[PDB]
């Protein structure tokens, strides 16, 4: 039987300050017991300011992450240049990562 | 009448009108021609310079249709391109299917039932162009021209656009004095003669001359462009003959 | 979901539908009318799976609304359970089947007769005397099939129905909070308001 | 027949231009644009004495911060109203913000050129959307059947138009107040009715970055069109 | 006559007069010019207005960091197509992770605008474009027109009056194809060869537009106080 | 295109008329009369054949008179086959609301269907109308005996006698004139001959140009009983009224 | 983009008419005469074999079919038409009536469904009418032997005797004086053959006729033995000769 | 399917098949409705081109929409059916979803806009039917009266006609309605009612019919009777 | 005159349509011929290359359907290919469900069936051709079926088509007139060959040289057809008469 699901390790961490925001991640990828790649990073600048990343099954958390950004350019095409707020960010990613809710993305995502 | 102004009517002499239109803007295209060779085919086509701000070299107007086949056209561009990407939809399945890269002769039915599709309705027009290809295959090269009626032949060598006429009486020449074969290098030289002979017609503005070629023995079967130094050597022979 | 009863007399159906509502192990809600009109003299009592016996019922009511308004005509209670049968029937082999059961009693003004139809979710309609859905039927069908007579009096068929509901009381596992009774007859539908 | 999607040997297409027809024998509508807020307002027109006046409703609200007024074919504007006001909300949803009132337009003005051989011809209604945002401020937009919108600081549509839009053209300035613009919608529409303005036969309305988009009531727009009629005996 | 009922009819010279009529959109369109050296590539667009209080229709369309186009006619259409365009240089991105040559972008609309002049129904596009990116082969100006040809120049014009323009830059072609390494130099360049095609009205701050795009520079928009600097 | 030989069939003329149906009404007029009396205690249906030849198998045959169920049934006027089209619809129609109610179709419900779906070709779709005209004829337990008609248009309404086909001008002023409320069935069977005999187009009216029907409350009490009549049974009816 | 005729090519003109059935029934006005009549134990179809060329072989262009193995039909009009219309009317017979009941259909059955397709032809998209009038000619053991004429239209009379085509008007006339209602199958083949005479220009004989009967049942004819029930078909062709017989006599 | 566009622009701006279905409206029978104090009252023409019609069968010209809202209409009688019905649909699953009947101003705008998608889609033609639509929201006792019309706009009417001659009638309504003094009874409703079809009717015979709403769902229809006391008490104050 | 456009019936109940395509038909100015021998059927129509230009040997009208069905059609090129191309996916359809070879007569019925189509249906053009075919079948012996835009078809004991067919038609009809009997009755294909083109010269009073004709012959189980030299021997034989 066919598992589509993996999972590649790793760990994040994400830290808000007053005028300041950390995402930390440690760059190992792992499968099983082996070690895929000791500098693989997964955490990404979406631009308008926001980083962001999606921990888990990292074939899932590509295609997150790869999504979010196009979604970040497509806000910019349709709505005149606008920046997108973090908490519009937080929205979007709900709605992408609810749009396979019952068929999920294998990812515990930070922004 | 009314005969005319719907596509695939039959007039009562047993003609299309609306393909027979399509072929007066094919008629009133560019210049192109095909000549076979002893072993593979070459292309050349004549591009007008509406202005010294086309960049030379970057309108390219030959096409290939997967590794082996070249095609070009005279009359409506667009329609040409369009013909163009239906050939490679046909020979990529093809080669899916069959392994063996398509036969020029079944890649030339290929577009020809294709052509043919669009005089069977009124909701479609005739394509606006006459094309000339061919490449070489496991039997050898092969040309072929093709109308928008959907007829085509097979070809010693073939023209189309304004100069059809001139360059075909030189086309018919080079099949008298050349009865043994023409060579892939010699047909190089020689489409480049006939182009500039032909642009007897489009005298008003000056042109830009492309060539392409397939030759067993000189591109090792594949279809390539005539560029840099073997061009402008025939170039050269045709400003000769100019004189 | 759990008991539903109904019983025809002389000239009345009447239904009796438990009022408890539970979900695992919390009584939600004691005051639960498992039950809707669908038209003057045409009533539906419903018991099984939780979302589909309403959603059933109040389809049903709708289409059955639909059809009084264009006619401007009360069907007959032999049609509406014929009607309501189908659904049923059509539903069973359903991608997913409707899993609803269903007493309708109505009285048919046209023969001046009551009338009572027993169809489980399956789509088998039968008409009874008296009727019951799922384990309701192993303690009361004994005592009606005794103590029911044909020609009763509508007080006679509450009395006869107070001792049903005190059997299930007495040897039922679970506690179904009471019933609501409502009695369908020439004059339409009206709810016994304490039992 | 002919095609319903073909051009003119002008380069202009026929079905759109006929439907620009419509819209002139529309009543009128006018909108300001000020740093204060937006003023939509229309002539309401009824079509006999008998017609309860306030059951026309030619301004519409799009959302708290975007408003409409429409002129023409009015039956038209249903599904364009419905259109704007789910795609507002939608945005919404996706993005826990306001949407754009040039997005709204945009949003509005893709569905207009979708018909042909999809709907089977054009809109025969114009719109004045006017909003507010807080990247580009107060804005009123003018949506053709054409596809085609334009930002305007006043503009007015329908059989008055021609007439009113020049009037505006004098009389708008940078600097002017709400309650400048709200007379002045009412002074021009008064000018070009052909019955008798009235708190009856037209309707005002307006969109604050306080309190949104509201149409007034019939008693406000009363002492306004008392307080303009007091103005313009001075001098 | 007879014969521009639709797209799907000749004409018995073999014209289609239907995609004629969508070319005849595009001149009374207001003017754009499209010029680039070996680094740089420059488009400037004259916007116009519908009367002394409507905004200045926008007339340039981003399509990706590397790729934009002016338009010229029916500005639905031009949204339609560069909104097609996008996706194009966006499925290049996302498929491939490749930045999409300008020159496919070109073949690209072709075809698209080629479906419209040959089936029943449609309608041709009623809008001229002007395609500018740097790629991974240089600089690049494409005219497009919605008979669906598409050609690669130095530098052109459409719309109302851009014969003048056009004939311009058909003199300034050495002048302005080595402004090598300077923005500003080609910029103005396209200023001038636009006034070519004015009358009456000369350029003002918030009536003219201008777009670059080349080595070190992402496609980017100027207007209002921005072009100031150039008028 | 292909507009260019669409007829356009379901639009109005200026004056706001469906130019399809109108023709198509026009159409029927020169199909043979047939007509409807409804009585107190049942309901005739009368039609004449078009002119007949002597060769054409006169007993086993229907052209004007068909039975939709044991309750209702049809007299038809205009194209056979469009007609049989419309009544095998019908007849589904009913034996689904059997099915669904186990009751039979009210017939006003069954009408309604029928004339809905000739509305239907009226407003969308751009197919020709149905050039037919029908009377329907029957029974149910709730308005008694019944009597409709419908057209190309999609209208139906109800009659206590009617006329459809050729000469229903006539054929209307006749019925109008010798109809009363009281009538009894035998009364309605020979007035529905007497008007064929007068507005007939032809000069004998015998027994081969007739289909005829009767729905009686004639049986075992309660329940209705339909007879399409043999053609021996219309000459004996046609002698016994007078006629022959 | 296919088919974007959807609308109706028979309309109703403002007198009444439908154009298009009315120049179907001219089209088949024109066609070579066919004929049926109905004897007590039998009915019989014929027409006339008129050859394009002398080189064409006629056995192989074949007028009157076989539509079930008691149902037979010939025709007047536009013969690719009637070729396509005995395809389909032959599956008909199985798909909606054999599959089902596990009998075939009777013949007014049959017809009906016919006439259901030719009526469609009158009113569907983007389609003309059909170019023929059948005559179908059965026998169904609740029915008996009968005879229907099918036209353009769709609507369709059962006939003692009738004819169509070109000489219709003549022969309908020929057989009103002919018929009567006790005609023994052989008579009616008789009269047929007068009849077909009248309406024929060139050579008349066996091999410029066509004509089958709906008769009695062929064993001789089934192809296999050993269920007593089924018995053979009514349908049968006479061959070339067995016309010639009867030429002798006539 | 049939794609058509049948309702597209002339040049001067006009839909002609719009305007042709209003010719169609413009030859119905005619249709009035009144709105009273505490009812609104709904009028029927009936042409009298033909009698022997059963009028218990035929069907009767206000439809109940449910059981607190009535529609009339003229024009089209088949194309009416189709609306009414739809609407009947749509007035079912406002209750179901809702759990509410219909407002008269929802309902309307219902109807309004099914007429107005005919009027801008492909292969079909317009409604040949405008409408009076009438009744009381619920637990709401202040009346309801609108209409619709092929085009599909649609509004409120303190009163209103439509059909043939409803222009003469509506100059009678115009002059004989004060919005400040509405029909107080139920009575003085109908009267008024009956007054101004008489002016386009003929007889008042089997060609009036009279329809009237109060709140809570109380719809009655007048019987040739009752009417026929209307006709002839109006008749007897001609006396002047 | 728009019941001249498409195929709907005009008031004298014809179809303009389906005879202006039989006019389109001789476009191609061209003469087809058609014989059965006792073994074969052969079938010859004229070459004629016109251009220098053309390569002779992609030019030609008669057409290999299946193994054992050949092909000539009469008319322009585009619409002839069409009808092959079909013809020829419906002979290997009909071998793959039914477990035999398309015969001659039923794939010419399916084709005319086809044909019969388009002159009902509107939107669809009757092809401007008439199809020759011909086998050696099974069951039948040597066969000859044809097809024309109408959806007509029938068999043949020989025939002709294009401009100059009833010449040969006649020239034929008397042969047989004499012969009496339904075909050459010939030994070999060789002589059958021999005899067609001997009354087409007869017919047409023309001479031809070997790349004037095209000729395919039918036999058991194979259909093929014959190349300049195969018809030089042929032409060769004929001058000894």
């Amino acid at each position: 039987q066919f598992n589509p699901y993996g999972d590649n390790g790793g760990t994040i961490l994400g830290i808000a300050g007053e005028d300041f925001a950390v995402l930390a991640g440690d760059t190992r990828n792992i499968t099983d017991y082996s070690i895929n790649s000791r500098y693989e990073p997964k955490v990404f600048d979406c631009g308008d300011n926001i980083v962001m990343s999606a921990n888990g099954f990292a074939a899932d958390g590509d295609a997150l992450v790869k999504r979010f950004k196009n979604s970040v350019k497509w806000y910019h095409f349709d709505h005149n240049d606008k920046k997108l707020s973090i908490n519009s960010a937080a929205r979007n990613i709900q709605h992408l990562l609810y749009g396979k809710r019952f068929f999920p993305y294998y990812v515990h995502t930070i922004i | 009448t009314g005969y005319d102004l719907s596509n695939s009517v039959f007039s009562p002499d047993g003609r299309n009108f609306q393909v027979e239109y399509a072929v007066k803007a094919v008629e009133n295209g560019t210049t192109s021609i095909g000549i076979k060779c002893n072993d593979g085919v070459v292309f050349a086509v004549e591009k007008l310079i509406t202005s010294k701000l086309l960049v030379p070299q970057k309108n390219v107007k030959i096409q290939v249709v997967d590794r082996h086949i070249g095609c070009v056209y005279s009359g409506l561009i667009p329609d040409g391109r369009h013909l163009v990407n239906r050939g490679r939809e046909e020979a990529a399945s093809f080669k899916k299917l069959y392994k063996t890269p398509i036969p020029i002769p079944a890649f030339a039915d290929r577009l020809g039932q294709y052509v043919q599709a669009h005089t069977l309705y009124n909701s479609v027009r005739p394509f606006g162009v006459s094309t000339i290809f061919g490449g070489v295959d496991k039997n050898g090269a092969h040309l072929y021209m093709l109308e928008p009626s959907g007829s085509y032949w097979g070809y010693k060598g073939a023209a189309t656009g304004k100069g059809r006429q001139s360059a075909k009486a030189e086309l018919e020449k080079l099949v008298d004095h050349h009865p043994e074969g023409l060579s892939a290098r010699e047909a190089v030289k020689q489409a480049a003669k006939i182009i500039y002979l032909a642009h007897e017609d489009n005298k008003e503005k000056d042109f830009e001359l492309e060539i392409s070629w397939c030759s067993l023995s000189e591109t090792n079967g594949l279809h390539k462009f005539v560029k840099g130094d073997l061009l402008q050597e025939a170039i050269d022979f045709a400003q000769k003959e100019i004189n | 979901m759990d008991i539903i009863l109904g019983i025809r007399v002389q000239d009345s159906v009447i239904l009796a539908s438990s009022k408890a509502v539970t979900r695992g192990i919390s009584v939600l809600k004691d005051s639960d009318d498992k039950t809707r009109q669908l038209s003057p003299h045409t009533l539906m009592s419903f018991a099984g799976e939780a979302g589909d016996t309403v959603q059933f019922a109040e389809y049903i009511q709708a289409n059955i609304q639909l059809y009084s308004i264009r006619e401007d005509y009360e069907l007959s209670p032999q049609a509406v359970s014929s009607f309501v049968r189908q659904e049923l029937a059509k539903s069973i082999r359903s991608r997913r089947p409707y899993q609803v059961n269903v007493l309708i009693g109505g009285y048919d003004k046209k023969k001046n007769k009551p009338e009572l139809y027993q169809i489980d979710y399956l789509g088998t309609k039968v008409e009874l005397p008296y009727g019951a859905h799922g384990y309701s039927g192993f303690y009361t069908f004994s005592l009606l099939d005794h103590h029911y007579r044909p020609d009763m009096t509508t007080e006679e068929g509450l009395d006869l129905l107070k001792l049903c509901v005190q059997e299930l009381e007495k040897r039922m596992p679970m506690d179904f909070k009471g019933v609501i009774v409502k009695i369908v007859d020439k004059d339409g539908i009206r709810q016994v308001d304490d039992f | 027949d002919r095609g319903v999607s073909t051009f003119s040997p002008e380069g202009r297409l026929f079905q759109v231009e006929y439907s620009l027809e419509a819209i002139k024998l529309g009543s009128t509508a006018i909108g300001i644009a000020t740093k204060e807020g937006v003023v939509l307002g229309v002539e309401k027109r009824a079509t006999s004495p008998l017609l309860e006046s306030d059951s026309i409703e030619k301004i519409v609200e799009i959302d708290r911060h975007i408003g409409c007024a429409m002129s023409g074919l009015t039956a038209d504007a249903r599904s364009m109203i419905e259109h704007a006001r789910t795609a507002a909300v939608t945005h919404n949803l996706y993005y826990d913000e306001d949407i754009n009132v040039e997005s709204l337009t945009q949003s509005v003005c893709d569905l207009a050129l979708r018909f042909g051989e999809l709907m089977s011809r054009p809109f025969g209604v114009a719109l004045l959307i006017a909003g507010h945002d807080a990247d580009d401020g107060y804005q009123l937009f003018h949506a053709e059947p054409s596809g085609t919108f334009y930002r305007y600081n006043a503009k007015a549509i329908g059989s008055g138009s021609e007439g009113a839009q020049a009037e505006l053209l004098n009389e708008w300035h940078s600097s002017l107040t709400l309650k400048e613009a709200e007379l002045l919608v009412l002074k021009i529409l008064k000018q070009v009715m052909e019955e008798k303005l009235d708190e009856n036969n037209a309707q005002l309305s307006c969109i604050t970055k306080q309190d949104g988009f509201k149409i007034y009531d019939n008693e406000k727009t009363a002492e306004l069109i008392k307080e303009l009629k007091e103005k313009e005996a001075a001098e | 006559n007879n014969y521009d009922g639709d797209t799907v009819t000749f004409s018995p010279t073999g014209r289609l007069f239907q995609v004629e009529y969508a070319l005849e959109a595009i001149k009374q369109g207001s003017v754009t010019v499209g010029l680039r050296s070996n680094t740089h590539a420059v488009l400037v667009a004259l916007k116009r207005n519908a009367d002394e209080l409507s905004s200045y229709q926008k007339k340039i369309i981003k399509c990706d960091e590397h790729m934009g186009l002016s338009l010229a006619g029916l500005a639905p259409d031009a949204r339609v197509l560069s909104n097609y365009l996008r996706q194009q240089c966006n499925y290049s991105s996302l498929v491939f992770n490749r930045k999409l040559a300008v020159e496919r972008a070109g073949h690209l609309l072709c075809d698209k605008a080629q479906k419209n002049t040959q089936s029943y129904g449609g309608r041709p596009y009623g809008v001229g474009l002007l395609i500018i990116g740097y790629d991974k082969s240089g600089a690049h100006l494409l005219e497009f027109q919605p008979s669906g040809n598409v050609t690669e120049l130095y530098g052109t014009a459409i719309g109302a009056r851009s014969q003048g323009a056009k004939t311009y830059l058909e003199r300034t072609l050495d002048t302005f194809i080595k402004i090598d390494g300077n923005p500003d130099e080609l910029i103005k360049a396209g200023v001038e060869a636009i006034s070519q095609s004015l009358r009456d009205e000369s350029l003002t701050v918030d009536n003219l537009s201008i777009a670059i795009v080349g080595k070190d520079t992402p496609f980017t928009i100027y207007d209002g106080e921005a072009v100031a600097k150039y008028i | 295109g292909s507009r260019r030989y669409d007829s356009r069939t379901t639009i109005f003329s200026p004056e706001g008329r469906l130019y399809q149906v109108e023709y198509a009404l026009e159409s029927i007029s020169h199909a043979g009369t047939a007509i409807g009396i409804m009585a107190s205690d049942g309901i005739v249906l009368a039609a004449e054949r078009k002119v007949t030849s002597t060769l054409l198998e006169q007993d086993t045959s229907t052209e004007k008179l068909y039975k939709l169920n044991d309750k209702i049934a049809v007299a038809v006027a205009g194209l056979t086959a469009d007609a049989e089209i419309l009544i095998n619809t019908a007849r589904i129609h009913a034996q689904n609301y059997l099915k669904t109610y186990n009751e039979d179709i009210p017939v006003e419900i069954l009408v309604r269907r029928l004339s809905d779906i000739k509305q239907g070709y009226t407003q969308h779709g751009g197919l020709r109308p149905f050039g037919v005209s029908f009377i329907y004829a029957g029974y149910d337990d709730r308005y008694g005996y019944q009597l409709y008609t419908s057209n190309p248009s999609g209208n139906y309404t109800g009659w206590k006698a009617i006329s459809v086909g050729a000469n229903t001008s006539a054929a209307q002023t006749l019925l109008q004139m010798d109809y009363k409320d009281d009538m009894k069935v035998d009364d309605a069977i020979e007035l529905a001959l007497k008007t064929l005999s007068k507005t007939t187009d032809s000069s004998a009216l015998t027994y081969d140009r007739l289909e005829f029907a009767t729905i009686r409350k004639g049986a075992n009490d309660g329940e209705v009983y339909q007879k399409i009549f043999k053609p021996q049974e219309i000459k004996d009816i046609l002698v016994k009224t007078g006629i022959t | 983009m296919t088919d974007r005729y959807s609308f109706s090519l028979t309309t109703f003109s403002p007198s009444g008419k439908l154009g298009q059935i009315d120049y179907a029934l001219t089209a088949v006005k024109q066609g070579v005469t066919s004929l049926g009549i109905k004897a007590t134990n039998g009915v019989v179809i014929a027409t006339e074999k008129k050859s394009s060329s002398p080189l064409a072989m006629s056995e192989t262009l074949s007028k009157v079919s076989l539509l079930t193995p008691d149902i037979g039909a010939v025709y007047s009009g536009m013969g690719p038409d009637y070729r396509v219309l005995v395809d389909k009317s032959r599956k008909v017979a199985h798909t909606s009536y054999k599959r089902i009941y596990g009998e075939y259909p009777p013949t007014k059955l049959l017809v009906s469904e016919v006439a259901k397709i030719m009526q469609e032809a009158t009113q569907s998209g983007g389609v003309r009418p059909f170019g023929v009038s059948l005559l179908i000619a059965g026998h169904d053991e609740f029915n008996g032997f009968s005879l229907y004429q099918v036209d353009p239209s769709g609507s369709y009379f059962p006939w003692k005797a009738t004819a169509i085509g070109k000489g219709s008007v003549a022969a309908k006339t020929f057989l009103e004086k002919r018929w009567n209602d006790e005609l023994e199958l052989e008579d009616a083949i008789h009269i047929a053959l007068l009849t077909l005479k009248e309406s024929v220009e060139g050579e008349f004989n066996g091999d410029t006729i066509e004509l089958a009967i709906i008769g009695d049942e062929n064993p001789d004819l089934l192809g296999y033995t050993g269920i007593p029930t089924d018995k053979g078909p009514r349908f049968r062709k006479l061959t070339s000769q067995e016309i010639n017989d009867r030429l002798e006599a006539l | 399917g049939y794609d058509r566009a049948l309702s597209i622009f002339s040049p001067d701006g006009h839909i002609f098949q719009v305007e042709y279905a209003l010719e169609a409206v413009k030859r119905g029978t005619c249709a009035v409705g009144v709105k009273g104090k505490n009812c609104v009252v709904l009028g029927c023409e009936r042409r009298s081109t033909l009698k022997l019609q059963d009028t218990r069968i035929t069907p009767s010209k206000v439809s109940k929409i449910d059981s607190h809202v009535v529609l009339s209409f003229s024009g089209l009688n088949a194309d009416s059916r189709i609306l009414i019905e739809k609407a009947r649909v749509e007035a079912q699953s406002h209750r179901l979803t809702l759990e509410d009947p219909v407002t008269v101003e929802y309902l309307t705008r219902y109807v309004a806009g099914v007429q107005q998608r005919y009027t801008q889609s492909g292969g079909v033609r317009p409604f040949g039917v405008s409408t009076l639509i009438a009744g009381f929201d619920p637990r709401d006792d202040e009346p309801k009266l609108y209409q619709t019309e092929p085009s599909g706009i649609y509004s409120s009417w303190s009163a209103q006609t439509i059909g043939r001659n409803s222009k003469t009638v509506r100059e009678f309504l115009e002059k004989n309605y004060d919005r400040k003094e509405p029909p107080a009874t139920v009575e003085e409703c109908v009267k008024l009612t009956v007054r101004s079809l008489l002016e386009v009717v003929q007889t008042g015979a089997k060609n009036i019919e009279i329809t009237v709403v109060k709140p809570d769902s109380d719809i009655v229809a007048l019987s040739s009777e009752e009417i026929n006391q209307y006709v002839t008490q109006i008749e007897q104050e001609k006396q002047e | 005159g728009y019941d001249r456009h498409i195929t709907i019936f005009s008031p004298e109940g014809r179809l303009y349509q389906v005879e202006y395509a039989f006019k389109a038909t001789n476009q191609t100015n061209i003469n087809s011929l058609a014989v059965r021998g006792k073994d074969c059927t052969v079938v010859i129509s004229q070459k004629k290359v016109p251009d220098k230009l053309l390569d002779p040997t992609t030019v030609s009208y008669i057409f290999c359907i299946s193994r054992t069905i050949g092909m000539v059609v009469n008319g322009p090129i585009p619409d002839a290919r069409n009808a092959a191309l079909r013809a020829k996916a419906e002979a290997a359809e009909f071998r793959y469900k039914y477990g035999y070879d398309m015969p001659c007569d039923v794939l010419a019925k399916r084709m005319a069936n086809l044909s019969q189509i388009y002159t009902q249906r509107a939107y669809m053009r009757p092809l401007g051709v008439i199809l020759t075919f011909v086998s050696v079948d099974e069951e039948l012996g040597p066969s000859i079926y044809k097809t024309d835009p109408a959806g007509y078809y029938v068999g043949y004991k020989a025939t002709a088509t294009g401009p100059k067919q009833q010449e040969i038609t006649t020239n034929l009809e008397n042969h047989f007139k004499k012969s009496k009997i339904d075909h050459i009755n010939e030994e070999s294909w060789e002589k059958v060959v021999e005899f067609a083109i001997t009354h087409m010269i007869d017919a047409l009073g023309t001479e031809f040289s070997k790349n004037d004709l095209e000729v395919g012959v039918a036999t058991k189980d194979k259909f093929f057809t014959l190349s300049a030299e195969n018809i030089e021997e042929r032409l060769v034989a004929i001058a000894e008469q």
